[PDB]
DNA sequence: TTGTGCTTATCGGTAGAGT
RNA sequence: UCGAGAGGUA
DNA sequence: ACTCTACCGATAAGCACAACTACCTCTCCT
């Protein structure tokens, strides 16, 4: 159990964050229609030379690595595992009822 | 109908010779020279021999295909359209019992059928066939004018073959 | 290991038999990691060049697929372009036409 | 909401048949703006490499 | 204008790859290389000597593009 | 001959009509025994193609053929839209009349699509509203008026008769009759693809591409009862690979295994062991495997040797640092690859039976970009936490 | 717009430039040169400026389309009954009298010695 | 076959060894069965995996 | 085995509209 | 060889 | 004062996908 959940979460998050990239003007724009995600990168420095890097892809990869590492953690009753907690945090629109 | 109509091209240049910035135009002209020489054919345009005037050239776009760079260049050249309703002369090459050969230069081969000239009879008493029944002798080397008909073309060779008719006036050599 | 070997009948891709020359799957996670790194030439080569590579002919006067290529929607057209797409794209187009979907392609050159 | 039709990526996510049927019924036009759509048709995504072009002249 | 004026890693890699591809196809080298048998090394030498005649067209998201040059850009 | 090469963009989607289907079809015969003809597909037992030259199933593409139908059939994809439109407009008045006023005793009717519940046919069935019928029963009206169904034209094909009077199945011919007299603007608003309503043909899949053949042959010759023809068309359309279900390659899995996940050439997979002698950026490659592995170098294939770069990965790739470009280092050992034990952390694996499969870049550009972005020295800083 | 004269003059420039640096690293085509040598020997003129001006002069003062003026220059008729029988588009018209046409033919014969 | 066709079974890429015995047998239906056994001595190589009696598992590093 | 939509069906339910 | 069901590897 | 419809909010009732990646053998048929 819980061996497929990190993979599915990583796939969905990658599908959501793949198109995000940094533009030449300095803005963070989506590939679909050049939609503005962030006017400026909200990193606390220290180098702004990253122009062609895909910020969304690396963010999704980092979150996927965090999710896969949580698979080694156990579960405590009246509580949920860090993997399930991360899944619940990432899934906000689903829990509308 | 020999109107000098401009026609752009997208000739590519191999990466074997990319140098001599002070005289790179020599590589440009030799690249387009081998471009239309390789084709040396057309469907409804005609033929071209020399790039007289080069109008304008474009930016060289490169591609990752065996080191080839394309160049968009537009220029005008000499062509000829075989429009219907034109009197064009030609030189006879040989003669036979059917399909009389007529060459308007080596660019095309024109064939003449039986139902194109007036009432004549074949003369087999000599080596070359003659049509002197209507008081006109036609041989090889004499220029004879005729009316051009619709031109045909092939798939691979795409030769500008057409039909020759002597139904018009002033027939025979002049 | 593999350099060149037999391809699958349905899709022109390397087979998954180790006794035969076989092949190594380039999965979605590897593609995502390569996108994160930003290596596009490797991604293009692994998905198109060294993978199933095919060609498709599209009429430019009318957005139709032409089977030299000949377009039966119009008269014999001398302006037909060739696009290089993976064989999976052609298989998907055939499947879409079989299920009842017609695709229109507007080539840029 | 963004009025950007992406039938190919949506089909690649889940339910390809229904997504293709809805795209055909609506008559949308996929511009292949996404990275996955470009990759599926032999085109570079354009994030790191392909965002700029190289011209000799 | 309105650019970082510093060549990114991806642009540098693409330029090096294109130059190596050109050199591998028996192309003359503008820079002078002594004891070099690798096209990648010659491309690196040309990039260091900024004598490679390439122009970079950066496509802005709005649709406009700005033409730059390798000699104009500064490597790091 | 030769054709220009261009890029592909702006793909359009539309529902096939008769015109495009006939245009794409090549040599579409109407013989029941000519399903596997020599004109469409190589795998047919003829080793020849009518429209293409002799080839090894690599130079000949799959051609399409479309059979013809004696009677017209409405497109199943537009069935729901037609049923919804027919429910709104009254079928005796052609407006937005005995069916318009409640004082005439005619109960309101509702048009809907029935799926496998009555006759296993996905068609249009008109049903009288039971709530309105119950009110009429309280007034002493036990049965519907005999002229209630006078708006339906009498179908010459009167097969499948003797049905319930409250619910009737509308044939394809009657659908067009009810659509006649309706404003074209209203019809076009609900259905954008007005030209696709008529489905008089169905294509046949190429032999080289693909129970589907049996159903296609069963449709070559058909009798009346066009509802059965529509059911057959629906059944044979659902055998497409894009529809979910057992081949196991269908639906989302078809996409994953045909476009998303692919297998490539010039790849090797072997078990990995530890070798502290090797440098961090060097990978140990056995001399036996490297001799058979061929690379493409411009002077045409040469064997693998020292200095070449190979992209190494450990499946699954959880983070971007799993892909590392490592220089090939030939070792006397065989049937194994040697890796520095320090480099285990990026791969997240240990030397206990893990297999690292590498990728050999053939193009020079891929090799150049491999050691400039995916090299170990390029990935010194972790992109997750900055350490 | 080249009928006989300026098409021949540009060929002379090709011949003049062909003798210089005849060795070419690339390939050559002999079919194109054959098409020029064996077609230009049909009809020739004396001078370029005077002939062109006298040909384009009726094109200005009289109404003739570009296609009709090109085909009549290549045919080079010498009478009034010949032109009325060649081109069917010139039949049943009264826009131009035949006497000015006869004068035009005299000018064409005058420029050709 | 009697016409010269060869429906023979060959050894694949990774198949090798020394033939040990050949067994020929047939069933009551009349179908003939043939079995050929290939043997090869295996020595511990590098990638070989070894395990202990207490769950300790690893490969032969050197 | 469910999680999540997803789409009708179905129960009043009262708001206007009218007399 | 094309498939299905099992048993295992990280 | 006193009565009919009609779009509209909250519970049943069926569909409809999807439950991880890369791997490797063995029997069964197809
Ligand atoms: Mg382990
Ligand atoms: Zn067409
Ligand atoms: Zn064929
Ligand atoms: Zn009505």
């Amino acid at each position: 159990g819980n061996a497929d959940l990190p993979g599915t979460l990583s796939r969905r998050l990658m599908f959501f964050m793949r198109d995000i990239y940094a533009a030449y003007d300095g803005t963070v724009r989506n590939s679909f229609g050049n939609q503005l995600v962030q006017f400026t990168y909200e990193t606390d420095g220290p180098v702004e030379d990253i122009t062609g890097e895909a910020l969304g892809s690396l963010s999704a990869c980092a979150l996927s690595e965090a999710a896969y590492s949580a698979l080694d953690q156990p579960i405590s009753l009246l509580e949920t595992s860090p993997l399930l907690n991360l899944k619940n945090v990432l899934e906000c629109g689903s829990k509308k009822g | 109908m020999f109107i000098k109509v401009k026609l752009p091209w997208d000739v590519t240049i191999p990466a074997e010779d990319m140098d001599t910035g002070l005289m790179l135009q020599r590589a440009i002209v030799i690249r387009l020279l081998e471009a239309f020489s390789k084709e040396k054919a057309t469907k409804d345009l005609g033929y071209l021999i020399t790039p007289t005037i080069l109008e304008n050239i474009g930016e060289g776009k490169i591609k990752e295909q065996t080191g080839e760079i394309q160049f968009p260049v537009v220029f005008n050249g000499i062509c000829f359209k075989m429009f219907k309703g034109e009197i064009v002369h030609g030189v006879v090459h040989k003669v036979h019992k059917t399909g009389v050969f007529l060459k308007s230069g080596p660019y095309e081969i024109i064939y003449l059928s039986h139902m194109k000239m007036p009432g004549y009879e074949f003369i087999p008493g000599e080596n070359p066939f003659f049509m002197n029944q209507y008081m006109s002798r036609i041989q090889i080397g004499a220029r004879v004018r005729f009316v051009v008909l619709d031109t045909e073309w092939r798939e691979a060779e795409k030769d500008f073959m057409a039909l020759a008719s002597i139904d018009g006036d002033n027939l025979g050599p002049f | 290991f593999r350099n060149t070997g037999p391809v699958h009948p349905l899709t022109r891709q390397p087979v998954a038999d180790r006794k035969r020359f076989g092949g190594i799957k380039f999965g979605e996670m590897e593609r995502d990691c390569l996108i994160a790194h930003g290596a596009s030439a490797n991604l293009h080569e692994r998905l198109f060049t060294l993978s199933d590579s095919s060609q498709m002919h599209i009429c430019r006067k009318c957005k139709t697929y032409a089977n030299g290529p000949y377009c039966r929607v119009c008269v014999s057209s001398d302006h037909v372009v060739r696009v290089y797409v993976p064989y999976g794209a052609k298989l998907l187009c055939q499947e879409l036409f079989s299920m009842g979907i017609t695709l229109n392609f507007d080539t840029k050159l | 909401v963004e009025s950007t039709p992406a039938p190919f990526t949506q089909a690649c996510f889940s339910s390809p048949s229904q997504c293709f049927l809805k795209a055909a019924k609506e008559g949308v036009r996929d511009d292949l703006q996404g990275s996955i759509d470009a990759l599926a048709w032999g085109k570079v995504p354009g994030f790191g490499t392909g965002d700029q072009f190289e011209i000799i002249i | 204008r309105k650019t970082s004026k510093f060549m990114t890693k991806y642009e540098r890699a693409r330029i090096l790859g294109t130059r190596a591809l050109q050199i591998s196809m028996n192309a003359p080298v503008m820079v002078e290389l002594e004891g070099e048998t690798d096209p990648l090394e010659i491309a690196m030498k040309e990039l260091r000597q900024r004598k490679i005649p390439f122009t970079i067209r950066r496509y802005l998201p709005d649709g406009s593009f700005e033409e730059w040059g390798v000699d104009e850009l500064i490597v790091e | 001959l030769q054709v220009p090469v261009g890029t592909l963009t702006s793909i359009g989607f539309s529902i096939s009509n008769n015109n495009d289907r006939d245009k794409m079809s090549v040599l579409e015969v109407e013989a029941p025994n000519q399903v596997t003809d020599s004109r469409l597909g190589l795998p047919n037992p003829d080793s020849v193609c009518r429209t293409c030259g002799s080839k090894d199933r690599k130079v000949c593409e799959g051609h399409f053929g479309v059979i013809n139908f004696a009677y017209s059939i409405i497109n199943p994809y537009f069935l729901k839209e037609v049923a919804a439109l027919l429910n709104k407009i009254c079928p005796g008045c052609k407006y937005i009349c005995r069916y318009c006023t409640l004082n005439t005793g005619y109960p309101l009717m509702k048009f809907r699509v029935t799926t496998k519940e009555v006759f296993r046919r996905s068609g249009i069935v008109v049903e009288v509203n039971e709530e309105s019928l119950m009110k009429l029963k309280k007034r002493g009206v036990l049965t519907l008026p005999p002229d209630y169904w006078s708006f339906l034209p009498q179908d010459s094909n009167i097969d499948e008769s003797c049905l319930k009077p409250t619910r009737r199945i509308i044939t394809h011919a009657q659908v067009y009759a009810l659509l006649l007299g309706i404003d074209q603007r209203l019809i076009k608003k609900d259905i954008p693809m007005f030209n696709s309503l008529g489905l008089t043909s169905f294509p046949v899949t190429p032999n080289g591409y693909r129970e589907r053949t049996r159903i296609y042959k069963k449709l070559v010759g058909f009798e009346g009862n066009t509802l059965e023809l529509s059911s057959r068309v629906m059944e044979c359309m659902q055998y497409s690979r894009l529809f979910s279900e057992t081949p196991k390659l269908c639906g989302l899995r078809f996409m994953k295994d045909v476009l998303l996940g692919k297998r490539s050439d010039h790849t090797f997979r072997t078990v990995v062991v530890g070798d502290p002698s090797l440098k961090l950026n060097e990978i140990g490659i056995p001399e036996s495997i490297a001799k058979r592995l061929q690379v493409s170098e411009h002077l045409i294939f040469r064997s693998l040797m020292d200095g070449d770069t190979v992209l190494m990965n450990r499946p699954p790739s959880i983070h971007q640092h799993s892909l590392i470009a490592m220089t090939v280092r030939i070792l006397p050992t065989t049937s194994v690859v040697s890796l520095n034990p320090i480099c285990c952390l990026p791969f997240r694996g240990d030397f206990d039976g893990d297999c690292l499969h590498g990728y050999v870049p053939q193009s020079i550009q891929a090799k150049v970009e491999l050691d400039e972005l995916v090299a170990l020295d390029k990935q010194l800083i972790n992109r997750q936490n900055g350490r | 717009c080249m009928m006989d004269c300026e098409a021949f003059q540009i060929l002379d420039g090709i011949k003049g430039q062909l003798v210089g640096l005849s060795e070419d690293p690339s390939i050559k085509i002999p079919v194109s040169y054959d098409r020029a040598l064996a077609y230009v020997e049909s009809c020739v003129h004396y001078t370029n400026p005077q002939s062109v001006r006298k040909v384009l002069e009726p094109l200005k003062t009289y109404g003739i389309s570009d296609g009709e003026m090109c085909v009549i220059a290549n045919a080079s008729s010498e009478s009034v009954d010949e032109v009325l029988a060649f081109i069917p588009s010139l039949k049943t018209k009264k826009e131009v009298i035949n006497q000015p046409l006869q004068d035009a033919l005299e000018e064409l014969s005058k420029l050709k010695k | 076959t009697e016409s010269g066709a060869d429906h023979s079974i060959k050894l694949k890429h990774t198949e090798r060894g020394i033939v040990q015995k050949v067994v020929l047998s047939s069933n009551d239906e009349g179908k003939n069965f043939a079995a050929v056994s290939l043997r090869q001595v295996r020595s511990p190589c590098l990638g070989d995996k070894f395990s202990s009696m207490h769950g300790q598992k690893g490969v032969l590093g050197y």
